[PDB]
């Protein structure tokens, strides 16, 4: 049966891999949250494996097992970082729940009636660490997620580690793909169970896992239809409106057709998250703190001669641009939806 | 020109 | 009651006016087709009446009773025209029914499955006249409507008449409104009962009635919502998809909210049809042949400084432009609807 | 420039 072949081709992230030295499973399926859609496994390859090069060239996700991209950072943990990350401020988001939905603060104006679900607080690294310990100590249910662009202020030893990244490998990758400049390295330190909801990014991303384990669910740009992004002017622009924990199939019917690419990344894995691909990211339940550094590159420039029919991501670019232009042209983001309905109701169904 | 106008993309990330 | 005041403020085209010399009603209400919406009467004013100037300046419809715009043309009838209109070809549309739906022939390609409802045939004026007489003679049910831009070929006396138009009046009007150039004069000769379905034009129109009587129903550009124009790339671009004789309220629910401005124009009336205003035009039942000449002017140019919020017609311009750009950008008109639904389903409802 | 782009109108009439 083709359903039969399909039911097992939804292997998720495969059987948990065994750590070297017979250290038993690093995780087990019970630490993954339960969702309603099938997924297939993102392949885990060697960086010298040509198939992995073929996937990156084609802008498909792959987990590279052996880049050494952030090899010096694998000794990172809270104690080390607090002694050497320096006295700069770090952006930390606080949430009552396990889904951190983010917001573009600038867009906070036009929509008055959005109410934030997680607040952001600036603090020195040592305060963040203490604030974690506190919550831990008092068995509290609060949740914190630190996300900060690594900046000049970082201490001596963190710079030394940084220089030890495998710039040769990723530099060549930037060249080979015609990508733009590296815009930033985002440091993410998460509490176990933390969820970043499905969203896509307007940059290419090499996602370098450092401590703990993150389950990554990806969807191709061609499943825009099933994922229902917030309006472009909305503070949650680029995130799915679908609550993966309780999907409203009445509002979002095509979410019943979504199929995900999935993987678990641990210390030393690099996950290529192609530009425009949706990703949902959860730090495994009872896995401890997680640490990731990503590398965000501006995407390749638009080609001289456009080849038709358009790829899916180009259509996302177009739709985004249509909403932006109507926003400016009407004098008000809030008339975009009304104009758009006038335009299709009874004309394009 | 029109096509390329609508194909240009921003570079928005995370928050 | 405000419903009471409303039920009589839907006066339609008023009581039929009595012709000079006590010649009884020129028409009676029984010669108007029956429709489902209320209408109010377009005012009939003198060209020296400042209110009429106020309406034109504000781009609202008005019937000017005394322009003499086409005074020399009032002697026109079929016999005169056939003797002097010259031997150029005239475009004539043929229909099985009384609604002439037109088509942009160039757009006939992209949509294969549209089938024309009325065909066009080129013929010399004298053939058109004979073809009318024939249908008349044989009691046939066929319908013909001649519509031809008046061109160089017209005979000597038709040019003399043309020079006798009140260019002073309309020239000043063109100036006073900053309009563009005069692009054309369309000659329309209709069989009694002929209907031109609701549509809007991308030019300002002084509609100069010559022979017979035409009922004109207008709707403001702000009732775009209720009138459901064909997609821009469709051969019937700019016409309502609503069949006024049998409106499908399931497909076009807001047609139940449409309110029309209405009038009957007879020999010597000029109806200012403002750019973007919808108009439905019927030659009265058993009224005989009708003759109109219109004057189409390019509209005023876009203003240096845009004043917000936008007027309704500007929003029609915008929507039109959005559909055109997606058409080009996607490589195919036929993907415009699909992209547009992807964009709103579950995002702007 | 964007606004004025979308406000330009063609001049299509009748057929
Ligand atoms: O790792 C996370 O929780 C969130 N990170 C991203 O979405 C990203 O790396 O682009
Ligand atoms: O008079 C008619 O039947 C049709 N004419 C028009 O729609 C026009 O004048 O712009
Ligand atoms: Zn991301
Ligand atoms: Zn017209």
């Amino acid at each position: 049966m083709a359903a039969t072949a399909a039911e097992a081709v939804a292997s998720g992230s495969g059987e948990p891999r065994e750590e070297a030295g017979a250290l038993g499973p690093a995780w087990d399926e019970s630490q993954l949250r339960s969702y309603s859609f099938p997924t297939r496994p993102i392949p885990r390859l060697s960086q010298s494996d040509p198939r992995a090069e073929e996937l990156i060239e084609n802008e498909e996700p792959v987990v590279l097992t052996d880049t050494n991209l952030v090899y010096p950072a694998l000794k990172w943990d809270l104690e080390y970082l607090q002694e050497n990350i320096g006295n700069g401020d770090f952006s930390v988001y606080s949430a009552s729940t396990h889904k951190f939905l983010y917001y573009d603060e600038k867009k906070m104006a036009n929509f008055q009636n959005f109410k934030p679900r997680s607040n952001r607080e600036e603090m020195k690294f040592h305060e963040f660490v203490e604030k974690l310990q506190d919550i831990q100590q008092r068995g509290g249910e609060e949740r914190l997620y630190l996300q900060q662009t690594l900046n000049d202020t970082v201490g001596r030893k963190i710079v030394m580690d940084f220089l030890g990244f495998n710039w040769n490998w990723i530099n060549k990758q930037q060249g080979k793909r015609g990508w733009g400049q590296l815009t930033s390295n985002l440091l993410l330190i998460g509490m176990e169970g933390n969820v970043t909801p499905a969203h896509y990014d307007e940059q290419q991303n090499f996602f370098a896992q450092i401590k703990g384990y993150k389950r990554c669910i990806l969807f191709p740009p061609d499943q825009f239809e099933c994922l229902y992004p917030y309006p472009v002017h909305h503070p949650c622009d680029r995130q799915s409106q679908v609550d993966f924990d309780n999907p409203d199939y009445e509002r979002f019917p095509n979410f019943q057709n979504v199929v995900g690419y999935e993987t678990v990344v641990g210390p030393g894995d690099v996950l290529y998250i192609p530009m425009y691909w949706w990703h949902h990211i959860e730090s495994l339940l009872n896995g401890g703190i997680t640490i990731t550094v990503n590398f965000w590159y501006k995407g390749a420039p638009t080609p001289k001669r456009i080849e038709y029919p358009l790829k899916a991501h180009q259509k996302v670019a177009i739709m985004r641009n249509i909403e932006k232009m109507l926003g400016e042209a009407l004098g008000n983001p809030q008339e975009v939806g009304p104009l758009l309905n006038t335009m299709i109701k009874g004309r394009y169904n | 020109e029109v096509v390329k106008l609508l194909l240009e993309h921003g570079a928005d990330v995370x928050a």
